[PDB]
C-alpha cells in the first residue's frame, strides 16, 4: 500500500549541517540537499 | 546505499512477490539507479 | 587550469567578498564540501 516513502540522510539532522533529502510525495519524487530542521517524527498522512 | 568521494549511489530492484512475513529466499541482482554529487558526511538515516 | 584575476577581483579599497576556512576540527574527505559556520573551539572551556 506505497506505506515507506523515502529517506532522510545526514549527521545531526539539525539545520547546524546539510542533509539530503529523498521524498516521493503524491505526484512527484524530489530529491534536496540543505540545512533541515527536519521533525522529531516526520511522516506524511 | 553508498556513499564515496562525494557520490551517492543508489542501486535497487524490483520483485513481485505472494507473502505474509519474512524476507523471502531467492537471488536477484540489483542495477545501477542513479549517482548524486552531494559532497556531504553523511552518519545516519531515518526512514519516512 | 589556473589564471591571473587581478583585474576582475581586485577593488582599491580591498575586496572582501571572498572566503575560506582557517579552522576544522578533522581534514576534509575528497569532493566533500563544509560550509557549516561553527564558532571553532580551541581549546577547553566551551564557548556557548
Ligand atoms: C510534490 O512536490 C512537488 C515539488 O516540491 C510539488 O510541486 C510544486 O508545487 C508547488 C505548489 O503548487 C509549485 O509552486 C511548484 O512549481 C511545484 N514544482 C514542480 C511542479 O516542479 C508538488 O505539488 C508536491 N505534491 C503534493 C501532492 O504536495
Ligand atoms: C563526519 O561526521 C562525523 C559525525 O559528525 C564525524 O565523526 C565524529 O568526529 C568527532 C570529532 O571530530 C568525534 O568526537 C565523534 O565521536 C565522531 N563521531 C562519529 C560517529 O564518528 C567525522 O569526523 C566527520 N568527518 C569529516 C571528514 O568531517
Amino acid at each position: 500500500s506505497n506505506i515507506i516513502r523515502g529517506w532522510i540522510f545526514g549527521t545531526t539532522l539539525d539545520s547546524k549541517t546539510q542533509s539530503l533529502l529523498i521524498v516521493n510525495n503524491a505526484t512527484n519524487v524530489v530529491i534536496k540537499v540543505c540545512e533541515f530542521q527536519f521533525c522529531n517524527d516526520p511522516f506524511l498522512g | 546505499f553508498k556513499n564515496i568521494d562525494g557520490y551517492f549511489k543508489i542501486y535497487s530492484k524490483h520483485t513481485p512477490i505472494n507473502l505474509v512475513r519474512d524476507l523471502p529466499q531467492g537471488f536477484s541482482a540489483l542495477e545501477p539507479l542513479v549517482d548524486l554529487p552531494i559532497g556531504i558526511n553523511i552518519t545516519r538515516f531515518q526512514t519516512l | 587550469i589556473a589564471w591571473n584575476s587581478n583585474n576582475l577581483d581586485s577593488k582599491v579599497g580591498g575586496n572582501y567578498n571572498y572566503l575560506y576556512r582557517l579552522f576544522r576540527k578533522s581534514n576534509l574527505k575528497p569532493f566533500e564540501r563544509d560550509i557549516s559556520t561553527e564558532i571553532y573551539q580551541a581549546g577547553s572551556t566551551p564557548c556557548n
